[PDB]
């Protein structure tokens, strides 16, 4: 879900400080500015670390995983109890680890959010640049460091 | 510690919030006492 | 109670002869703590921090700065209850089955309750020791047909996220190759600031036989065992190193520190065999009794156990 | 997909009436239970609760398990599940049983049989008789009171 | 042809291991047994130990006995023998059983049936499932863990 | 726990520990990186060197084929020790830092194998042959990797002049808002190693 | 016994410490409140709706 | 609040107090207070119903 | 309460089980006291 370390079978070792931050629980961004706009929205599904879109139906509009021409922002954190997602609007740039489609993503590759909110190699709709290679955490989970800086 | 007591001098915002909550509780009790169905 | 329950009286009078588990030798007295629980789980919360990116250089105006992340991990230890049943003669009927120098029917293999309980307890203690050593429960020498245990239930040999080395099949006879693998694992070990602690090594009989040969012409004064002790002392800061031989192991070497801060065994206080109150009684001379025991409760830190396996192919 | 209701109730149950208070998925066991019944437990594979079960074997590294099924592979019925230990309570097919069981998505006296998913269906190999009509718990879940007594001939 | 033959020896034998120790002919009863199991005893003709049994009738002078057999005549399974009294312990076919039985001179999952001599063979009526592979005790004696749970 | 939020005291303690580890890595190696591979290095200013990357020192390279040959390693070490130039400050204690693999190799009997003497003793005598029979100290650091570092403990040759604000220090500015989450800043200063030329011996045992 | 209201002690409006300030004469303030806490037994409330179709 | 008694008065009878009160009687009968019946009761109405009352 | 002291008189099976557990723990402690590596 969001924190897979609560079912750990053994205590971790904290002596090393290298290769210690590429994890699914690293919510937020690698570099964050105080003047970054954050919006909390109700969500349906699992939009964690994925591009999101607004869905309007009676209740207020909610967000869910999406991309393409319907992209609205990027979800960086979730409160599970309130079922709320923190979103950085597409008008605000971002740097951090995001979910990628497969492991074929390399450095300097231009990326696009797919219909599932995952980043895939490539016109385009937004400017997203991969900074590191795709890294596997789960059998179907790949994260990639990407700098998103607006639309094309 | 409630805002009704003028002698109460809050030290910080936490004490101020606690005093506000106690004031609301005391006002509710007072309203129930004053109410005559 | 003892005036009403002959079986309880017999258990009380026979419990002394049951030998102590041999797994106690593999741990230090401070590394074992009892927990009051039969079946269930225990949780431990640990906090950790990590660096997300390179530090930010503070020059002129800037407000976008690298962040330091935090994480919480909950380690869960599961405890499971297990039971066995055994048949025995009835106390009222023991007189008709007594003999010149023994009590019991040899033809039908029927025993008095005390002897049956003692033998069953010994077998269960052997099984518990095997579980503690290897992390598996089975009664086959092949090791297949294993009982399905709950997650987060591991032994010293199957604990995940530990240093594992494999000596090739063609190098099983080369003690120098085996020692090379052991040295590589010792180097890859990470004891951190708790390094100053005694160390424990468990070896198979074949490895113990290989250890007494002189170190390699061959040395005339020092043995492979002495070389290994010096090597382990180099990493444990010249602390004590204890060596044990176990017939349970087969072509495997286990090395780990005897420090409660890195490895801790929190067994249930009911882990060892305990009789059950229920006794099955019929019109015949055969009765049945039950024995309970609890498994689970090993906790270890990551990258603190060296496991060397010698391929026998 | 759970023995107990997954969602926590939003109100306090009203304990006034005594009738029609047993048609719930949380009613484990049987309506008529004998003290001489033979009961076993097995490692659960899936969620075979209130379903017919069959023995499943793997490579042989681990012991055999029980999974939802029927037909010629029927071995028993699962009447309870301990979720913590993954244990399924099994009543052997050689022992008769009477209780509420899952019905495939029926009137009293109808003859029933177990399908490939351990669900009862209207009729060949297993003697099962429905003692009531289907009660709908979820839009895809129906339960029926049935008595299962051994395997019939032919 | 004896459950537990008696023979003196001049030497003790060391039980080096606690595993694979129950694969002996003297291991009577079932591997996993319930307290509500129904058990009977009959006079024994022949040696039907670890074999399926059938009812045999004389000329009426003596009561009916049990003898090794299967097919349509299968009445139960013999799980123990008292040699002094010539008594055979029988579990009825209506009651399920789990234990080691004599196998005809086979892998887990194979469906087995009883033959004319009360031995298990690979396939019609009896619900026998092999839980393990054949184990050779004597040159002509093979045993197998099987589950008997009624008739089809 | 579900949101990974800690009080300020614990968060500061953990962050300070991590930053101290980073500072120790920089001081030992002269490079700043959070990757075990050592890539994506922060670009630093010139005249900011560590013990391992100090220019104009003695560098020896042990070939890949002789990675396990302690005799070849000692041959290279003796060559470097001969090439050392301590001048008039030679009568000083010496310090050696080795990786765990080399530390494990150093406890083997000296090579047929010789009793009552080890490679560690041989190395100590070799260094005493140049430091006027002064003290020799040995340390093991997991930050190193197939590296051996030898240098004198004399202030007239090697001096560390760190800033008085080098170790982590909290910042006055604290971000606040209407929520319950706040942000804090920690500062530290890097740089300040000075060494005379040709006084550090760096031996690199190549694996590939 | 049948219907009970257990509101949070912070349910009613409470000012927040954070105040937004700028170089102008306009500032911003925040008010917090808590919602929830009604408990009732089943079949103890009568609700009659008169359809106005 | 779910699991509570709900009654609906038809649109054609929205001006018939007898029909409304019959629905109220039906709901009152279906109410289940158990042994806690000896308690005061509260009735909340809208202005139109108050006018009709 | 332990089985090592013969003066112990268990009242029921619960106390008997507790005594067994205490006896096991005491034997563990004694074994570590008498152990000499």
């Amino acid at each position: 879900m969001k924190n897979p370390q609560h079912d750990a079978s053994l205590l971790s070792n904290s002596n090393e400080f290298r290769d210690k931050n590429v994890e699914f629980f690293a919510s937020g961004g690698t570099r964050t500015s105080k003047f970054d706009k954050l919006e909390n929205h109700p969500f349906l599904g699992y939009p964690y670390k994925r591009g999101v879109k607004r869905v309007i139906q009676h209740y207020e509009p909610h967000v869910e995983a999406g991309g393409g021409e319907d992209l609205y922002g990027i979800c960086i954190d979730i409160d599970e109890f309130s079922k709320t997602a923190t979103i950085v609007p597409i008008t605000n740039n971002f740097e951090g680890y995001l979910v990628a489609k497969d492991s074929t993503v390399k450095v300097k590759d231009k990326l696009i959010f797919n219909k599932d909110g995952a980043l895939e190699k490539v016109k385009a709709t937004i400017n997203a640049t991969a900074l590191t290679d795709a890294k596997q955490i789960s059998n179907e989970v790949y994260l990639v460091k990407v700098a998103v800086f607006g639309n094309k | 510690a409630s805002l009704l007591d003028s002698n109460f001098v809050p030290i910080n915002f936490t004490e101020f919030v606690q005093a506000i909550s106690n004031t609301y509780k005391q006002r509710r009790i007072q309203f129930y006492e004053n109410l005559k169905r | 109670l003892f005036d009403e329950n002959y079986y309880a009286k017999a258990v009380a009078n026979i419990i002394g002869e049951v030998k102590d588990p041999i797994m106690y030798k593999w741990f230090s007295p401070d590394q074992i703590e009892d927990v009051d629980l039969q079946m269930g789980y225990q949780k431990t919360v640990k906090w950790d921090a990590f660096l997300n990116a390179n530090p930010t250089t503070i020059a002129n105006e800037v407000n976008t700065i690298s962040t330091i992340g935090f994480s919480s991990e909950v380690v869960r230890l599961n405890y499971l209850k297990l039971q066995y049943k055994f048949r025995h003669l009835k106390q009222t009927s023991e007189k008709f089955y007594t003999s010149d120098s023994y009590i019991g029917d040899i033809n039908n293999n029927l025993l008095p309750f005390a002897q049956a309980y003692k033998l069953a307890s010994s077998e269960i203690i052997k099984l518990i020791n095997h579980f503690v050593l290897t992390g598996t429960v089975s009664i086959q020498k092949d090791g297949k047909n294993q009982k399905r245990l709950l997650p987060n239930m591991y032994g010293l040999l199957n604990m995940p996220e530990q240093i594992k080395e494999e000596v090739a099949s063609g190098d099983k006879d080369k003690m120098d190759k085996i020692f090379e693998k052991i040295e590589a694992g010792l180097s890859k070990l990470e004891l951190g600031d708790e390094f100053s602690t005694p160390m424990m090594v468990i070896v198979d009989p074949a490895t113990s036989l290989k250890l007494v040969k002189p170190y390699a012409a061959a040395s005339s004064c020092e043995k492979w065992e002495d070389v290994l002790i010096q090597t382990i002392k180099a990493i444990n800061n010249r602390e004590d190193v204890y060596i044990e031989t176990s017939n349970l192991l087969k072509h495997k070497i286990l090395i780990y520190p005897l420090n409660s801060e890195l490895i801790k065994f929190k067994p249930s206080k009911y882990m060892l065999p305990t009789p059950n109150e229920q006794v099955d009684k019929d019109s015949t001379d055969v009765a049945h009794s039950y024995i309970d025991f609890v498994l689970g409760g090993l906790l270890a830190t990551r990258k603190t156990i060296l496991q060397v396996n010698i391929k026998q192919s | 997909l759970m023995k107990n209701p997954q969602q926590d109730s939003g109100l306090l149950s009203n304990s006034i009436d005594f009738r029609d208070q047993n048609l719930i998925f949380s009613n484990s066991g049987g309506v008529c239970t004998s003290s001489k019944d033979k009961i076993e437990n097995y490692p659960a594979k899936g969620y075979p609760y209130k379903r017919g079960v069959k023995l499943s074997f793997g490579d042989g590294t681990t012991e055999l398990e029980v999974e939802a099924g029927g037909g010629d592979d029927l071995y028993g019925v699962c009447s309870d599940i301990d979720e913590f230990s993954g244990m399924a309570t099994v009543i052997p097919i050689t022992n008769n049983f009477t209780g509420y069981l899952t019905l495939k998505k029926v009137n009293p006296g109808d003859k029933l049989n177990f399908n490939q998913h351990g669900e009862l269906e209207k009729v060949k190999s297993v003697n099962a008789i429905a003692l009531s009509k289907a009660h709908k718990l979820t839009e895809d879940l129906f339960i029926v009171l049935a008595s299962v007594f051994g395997n019939r001939a032919i």
